[PDB]
């Protein structure tokens, strides 16, 4: 099982199949009731998806090095108050700041990591910023109003893809066959060991000890 | 900025 | 260790001892990194110290995704000299790739054909692999009409890639990254299977692909 984002809209065509929405994240089932279809389920709701309309799901809320300029820029745009993010300084290398949209502004935290390596915003000290994230899912980052941290409207990506680095015939049913050279459009990437992709037409999982990555450049 | 200086 | 990386900024050299270079450079680093904030590089014969903060991982030089028609084509018409190329998967047949290629004002579309056998090729001449493809084709001409050979394009730096940490990591040796359990991991290497060259709290250094998840990208 695993979850990916729709890359277009899409109006179930027959009753046993699942409409969403462009940037919607659907939980899609390990099966394939057809060639090219997966079964998915959506916000309470269940049926046949096309596998060729979704895409590898996107971090939801890790951005990088992008600018605190640029950050004010894309969750200016957002509907909903409580989207962020959480971007690494490009000029202060390791250091992080978490911003948020609330109203019409963006208010930006500094987050702060002390001699043990644990990050806090205030008191409370965290193991990771995925346990600062989900701590302030629930409890408001700000001292004044509550603003409680809500993932971003999220848009499908450009595809990552690897690279074949052997053979791979497969023994068992549903894994992904490839030649040495092979590039493989990777739709699932979150377990650490089995992958799911696509290539010469077929999907499923392959072992990610057989493959190199691609390295973005669009 | 930051909003906890 | 030694790494190639792209140059995010051009960089007039401030001592006789670093080295100079302009963006979109591919230099090649080395493993004696000699300060905190400096790698040891060349670039066509020259050689210095250059910032570590002035470089990203290299971006795959042809291979571009399913990079619509149109898009390879505004790409490639761009570029300033001729068989300046990419290859495309298509979007809307999955698994069958196209060769794009720049033909002084116009852009050539060249659908790539696999045989039973996995082999790859456009003619007569069959390879095992694109990458066999392409290298055969920067010295041999990819049409018959007229001589045209197969360069990589201008090369541009992209936003950075990250990993995240599965498990604590406590290095062993000074070249070695040091992180806990969650943390994010600028890559700056993933070129070897087992040791993968990253940045995260202030340092750089090599540490297990094992030890890590990847970080999908969003922007």
């Amino acid at each position: 099982s695993m979850e990916a984002i729709a890359k277009y809209d899409f109006k179930a065509t027959a009753d046993d199949e699942l409409s969403f929405k462009r940037g919607d994240i659907l939980k899609v089932l390990n099966e394939e009731c057809d060639q090219n279809w997966y079964k998915a389920e959506l916000n309470g709701k269940d049926g046949f998806i096309p596998k060729n309309y979704i895409e590898m799901k996107p971090h939801p809320w890790f951005f990088g090095k992008i600018p605190r300029a640029k950050a004010e820029e894309m969750l200016s745009k957002q509907r909903h108050d409580g989207a962020f993010l959480i971007r690494e300084s490009e000029s202060a290398p390791g250091d992080f700041s978490l911003s948020v949209k609330f109203g019409n502004d963006v208010q930006h935290f500094k987050v702060l990591r002390d001699g043990a390596g644990k990050y806090f915003l205030w008191v409370v000290k965290f193991n990771s910023l995925n346990e600062l994230v989900d701590y302030h899912r629930s409890t408001s980052v700000s001292r004044n109003q509550q603003i409680f941290l809500r993932d971003i409207e999220q848009v499908p990506q450009q595809p990552t893809y690897v690279q074949a680095l052997f053979d791979f015939d497969p023994q068992e049913d549903g894994e992904l066959g490839f030649r040495r050279g092979d590039f493989i459009h990777v739709m699932d990437n979150s377990d650490p060991n089995w992958w799911k992709g696509a290539c010469h037409g077929q999907t499923g999982m392959f072992p990610r000890n057989y493959v190199t990555p691609v390295n973005r450049n669009v | 900025t930051y909003s906890n200086l």
